[PDB]
Formats: C-alpha cells, sequence, structure tokens
C-alpha cells in the first residue's frame, strides 16, 4: 500500500497456449495499489517441486499528481505484425478524475529515429478508443510506439503517457536470395552447379562459402550472421518493455527527451546501462615454481640412453631448476621397475 | 490554457539525420516555429536550424529534420560533450541541454573462417553504415593486433559501396599461435569501432581421429545418477 500494507492475492493458475507459449494473466488490483511483488513458477506434472522452475518479479506504480494516468494495448494472439497490414490499437486512458479530453497523440519509434507523429480525437462518451496504424517498412527491425494525452489541472497542466514495444517480423529491403539449380541434397565432386541470385531490387551481394566444420562444434555456431542482428539492434536508444514510472520516465524508457511546460524532464542525471606418482606430486606440485614445474615434468620424462645427471648437464637455467630436475628423474627412474 | 510539446531524442549522433517532431495544443489560427541546435556554453554557433509553418490544416503538428555537420566541430580533437537545442516561435521560446557522441554507423567484420593456420590467407571484407543502416561510404582504417597485442599492420581503403574489401592478410611460416584480433574504425572524425576475432593455430597430422559423443548437450535431473 501507500499505506505499508501488504496483502495476499488468490493465487491465480493458467497454461501456455499451443501457438503462443505464453500463458496469459491479469491482475485486478485494488485501487490503492503501489508495489506489488509476484512469483511466477512451473506446476508441470511429471517434475518434482524442486526441478520446477521458478522467477520473481516486481512492479511500482505510474506516479501522477493529477491522479491521470493511461494503458494502451495491441490486441492480438500469436502475435506477427505482419507488414503492410494494420494494427487495431486499443487505448484505454480511464482512471482520471479530471477526465473529459481533447485529442490524443501519437509517436512511432524505429532504428533511433522519429519516424512517425499525428493525433487522433477523443469521443467524450465512451471510454477505451480504437486506432488503427499502418505498420510500414521504416518498421522492419522493430519498433516503439509512445501515446499521450494532456489534462489541464486547477494547478498546472499534466501530460499522461504510456509506452509500448512491438517486434515486427524481419524483412529486408531488397529480400536476396541465393540457390543452387541442382537443389537436391547430394551433391558429387566437380559437379557443374549453376548459382542464382535473386533480388526485388538492384542491390551488390557478396557471398561466403564456408566449410561447415569449419565452426568445429555444431552447438554455438556464430557468424557476422549470426550476430549481426542483434549487434545491429543496438541503434535503438529505448530499452525495456515499455511503461515508466512517471511521464518524464517513459518518454526516457523510450529513448527521448521533450521540452514543454507542463511536465519537466530529468535528462541530466539520466546516462545509464540497461537490459605410485603421488610421491612425484609432492615435489612437482609443492615447488610451486612456473619455471620449476616445467623440469620436473620433462626431468620425470623416460630416459633409456643416458643418466639423470648426464641430461641434467644441458640445463641452462640455473641451480634454480637443477635441484628440480635432478630429484624429479630420480623418481621416475626409481618407481618404474 | 494551451501548451506546447517538443519531442527529441536523448542523445544526439554527429553526422545523423535526427528527426525532432513539434506537436502544440490550445492554439487558434496558425504560426511558424523554428527549431535550431547551437553550442553548450554560448548559442553563437549555430549547427542547423528548421522552420516549420503548424495550422489548422496540419492539424497544428510538423517535423524537422535537423543535422550536425561533423566538419563544424571544434578541430581540436577535444570532444564537445553537450550541445544546446533551441525552440522558439512567437508565442515562446525554450531551450535544452542534451549531450552527443561520436558513434554514428556500424562496422562489421566479415572474415571467411575464424581458424588459420601457417601459411594461409585471410580474405576479409567489411560493412560500414550509418545511423539509417544504409550504405554511408566512408574510408574505412582497420588494424591487425597479435595475441601478444602488438599492433602488427594497419591498412586503409576508401568505399565504393559499402561492402568495402581489405587486401589478404599472409600468415607467418611460423607466427605466433592464439587469439588475433582486428579493428576498424573511420579514418577522421567518427569514433565508431568495429571489432572482430579470428584464432591461428600450428597443424599437426593426427595418428587418427576421435571424437567424443554425449546423451545429451545439458544434464539435466533424469541422468544426474547416470550418463551415457
Amino acid at each position: 500500500d501507500v499505506n505499508q500494507e501488504t496483502s495476499d492475492l488468490d493465487p491465480s493458475k493458467s497454461v501456455t497456449r499451443v501457438d503462443d507459449g505464453v500463458a496469459s494473466f491479469v491482475l485486478n488490483l485494488p485501487s490503492g495499489v503501489t508495489v506489488l511483488e509476484f512469483n511466477v513458477k512451473t506446476d508441470a506434472p511429471d517434475l518434482p517441486e524442486e526441478n520446477q522452475a521458478r522467477e520473481g518479479y516486481r512492479a511500482i506504480a505510474y506516479s501522477s499528481l493529477s491522479q491521470s494516468y493511461l494503458y494502451i494495448d495491441w490486441t492480438d494472439n500469436h502475435k506477427a505484425l505482419l507488414v503492410g497490414e494494420h494494427l487495431n490499437i486499443i487505448v484505454t486512458p480511464k482512471s482520471p478524475y479530471i477526465d473529459k479530453i481533447t485529442h490524443y497523440n501519437y509517436l512511432i519509434l524505429s532504428k533511433g529515429k522519429i519516424i512517425h507523429f499525428g493525433t487522433r480525437e477523443k469521443f467524450s462518451d465512451a471510454s477505451y478508443q480504437s486506432i488503427n496504424i499502418p505498420v510500414t517498412q521504416n518498421m522492419v527491425p522493430s519498433s516503439r510506439l509512445l501515446v499521450y494525452y494532456i489534462v489541464t489541472g486547477e494547478q498546472t497542466a499534466e501530460l499522461v503517457s504510456d509506452s509500448v514495444w512491438l517486434n515486427i517480423e524481419e524483412k529486408c529491403g531488397n529480400q536476396l536470395q541465393v540457390h543452387l539449380s541442382p537443389d537436391a541434397d547430394a551433391y558429387s565432386p566437380g559437379q557443374t552447379v549453376s548459382l542464382n541470385m535473386a533480388t526485388g531490387m538492384d542491390s551488390w551481394v557478396a557471398l561466403a562459402a564456408v566449410d561447415s566444420a569449419v565452426y568445429g562444434v555444431q552447438r554455438g555456431a556464430k557468424k557476422p550472421l549470426e550476430r549481426v542482428f542483434q549487434f545491429l539492434e543496438k541503434s535503438d536508444l529505448g530499452c525495456g518493455a515499455g511503461g515508466g514510472l512517471n511521464n518524464a520516465n517513459v518518454f526516457h524508457l523510450a529513448g527521448l527527451t521533450f521540452l514543454t511546460n507542463a511536465n519537466a524532464d530529468d535528462s541530466q542525471e539520466n546516462d545509464e546501462p540497461c537490459k605410485l606418482q603421488k610421491k612425484i606430486e609432492e615435489i612437482a606440485a609443492k615447488y610451486k615454481h612456473s619455471v620449476v614445474k616445467k623440469c620436473c615434468y620433462d626431468g620425470a620424462c623416460v630416459n633409456n640412453d643416458e643418466t639423470c645427471e648426464q641430461r641434467a648437464a644441458r640445463i641452462s637455467l640455473g641451480p634454480r631448476c637443477i635441484k628440480a630436475f635432478t630429484e624429479c628423474c630420480v623418481v621416475a627412474s626409481q618407481l618404474r621397475a | 490554457e494551451q501548451t506546447y510539446v517538443i519531442s527529441a531524442p536523448k542523445i544526439f549522433r554527429v553526422g545523423a539525420s535526427e528527426n525532432i517532431v513539434i506537436q502544440v495544443y490550445g492554439y487558434t489560427e496558425a504560426f511558424d516555429a523554428t527549431i535550431s541546435i547551437k553550442s553548450y556554453p554560448d548559442k553563437k554557433f549555430s549547427y542547423s536550424s528548421g522552420h516549420v509553418h503548424l495550422s489548422s490544416e496540419n492539424k497544428f503538428q510538423n517535423s524537422a529534420i535537423l543535422t550536425i555537420q561533423p566538419k563544424q566541430l571544434p578541430g581540436g580533437q577535444n570532444p564537445v560533450s553537450y550541445v544546446y537545442l533551441e525552440v522558439v516561435s512567437k508565442h515562446f521560446s525554450k531551450s535544452k541541454r542534451m549531450p552527443i557522441t561520436y558513434d554514428n554507423g556500424f562496422l562489421f567484420i566479415h572474415t571467411d573462417k575464424p581458424v588459420y593456420t601457417p601459411d594461409q590467407s585471410v580474405k576479409v571484407r567489411v560493412y560500414s553504415l550509418n545511423d539509417d543502416l544504409k550504405p554511408a561510404k566512408r574510408e574505412t582504417v582497420l588494424t591487425f593486433i597479435d595475441p601478444e597485442g602488438s599492433e602488427v599492420d594497419m591498412v586503409e581503403e576508401i568505399d565504393h559501396i559499402g561492402i568495402i574489401s581489405f587486401p589478404d592478410f599472409k600468415i607467418p611460416s611460423n607466427p605466433r599461435y592464439g587469439m588475433w584480433t582486428i579493428k576498424a574504425k573511420y579514418k577522421e572524425d567518427f569514433s565508431t569501432t568495429g571489432t572482430a576475432y579470428f584464432e591461428v593455430k600450428e597443424y599437426v597430422l593426427p595418428h587418427f581421429s576421435v571424437s567424443i559423443e554425449p546423451e545429451y548437450n545439458f544434464i539435466g535431473y533424469k541422468n544426474f545418477k547416470n550418463f551415457e
């Protein structure tokens, strides 16, 4: 609580779907909820309670002076986001007490720059309101959406904002493709093969012929092909799944800074990252001298054709390795009888 | 009660084309707004500006793309940490201090194979991009560094396309084996840093080849007692 009162919610149980791989949950919290901690674990039938997987998490409440909050969600299941389609986004602005609003304002960003902006009109009657958003090619890698409205208080104007992260299909500009005219899996040595390259537009291509065994182990074989997506996604300035502590914090998690009257952002303090032989081992391991331990190793190597000291005469490293070498040769000669 | 909203990225990239959005609410008829960028201590140097005219036709929303030209920066090699963003109109004015960075594009170093043997040749090319993930043709300098850490050979190449094919690297007859490092940077004003590694080992003829196959690649609670 804000009164520092803890209440246990009635535990909820669901199952991850077949298509999405996501178990869906919804918690109706008391109006005065501040921080919500929740533990999620697996109940799977054949796993003992030890071997079940579990992860805890914490959630904080959006802070607003005007009691005005906003929640936006894109309605789907088995989320795809095909390019060129329509994204129907449900906006639930409601729990302001001061709410009768003129308009909603939308901003759309991808790859670390602002690709879209606009405004829609608010119906003063119904609460939740839908927006039809075209998904364009500027959004290809991934994109983040920010929605905000303004409320006039008797004290000051106020901004109310929420953000949503959107993972979209990976679709190139040229969508270049390579094929072999003998598309069968088998091949013979010296077999002539026709190579086919097809792009949707004039483009420069560079190939690689790399033996699959060059990667060695199959598990975790990484190329520039594998690292290019994730190492490229750093162009996005923002981090997290969306949301924020306050309006300015929502904007910063979106990777933005603003200049207005109502709400002063704090970007000044923001620079941040975000997500037998034992006798030998006696002297050998006991001397612990990096130069000496080798002298003990090759001291104990078998030599039939010359004595221990005859081999010791060829040591140029000094007596420090002589005392160890000679001893390690004697032990080797003794223990092999 | 009427208000204005200026939307800009958190940090500025030099030489990047950055989009600034101006959205104004509670205003009648129309007016013009000017959005520019200046130096932090004093506003004398102006690296770019833009003019946007907002009306009921435009729904009182406009966009302007500012750009920081890299050659207008101080010729001294000490960087400029902060930059001012200024919005001036008829009805109001506002200013903001925001940091910048010299990281702009992306340098990806493509090698044909991760491992090499003595007297081989390293076929290497580099892909360089700008903030817009577009070719961004710029002369790139890359250097080689040995497993002992000394800079061995340095080469530079101009960019016709954005696929930059650098000279092959000859491996010595008797080299120093280990993990080798290749660094890539733009020649003059860009701090964009690409990096990649490749390993080199001495070849030996095996008397026979030995393979080791486990039951799984992970050990779960099931096979904790026995692993084939």
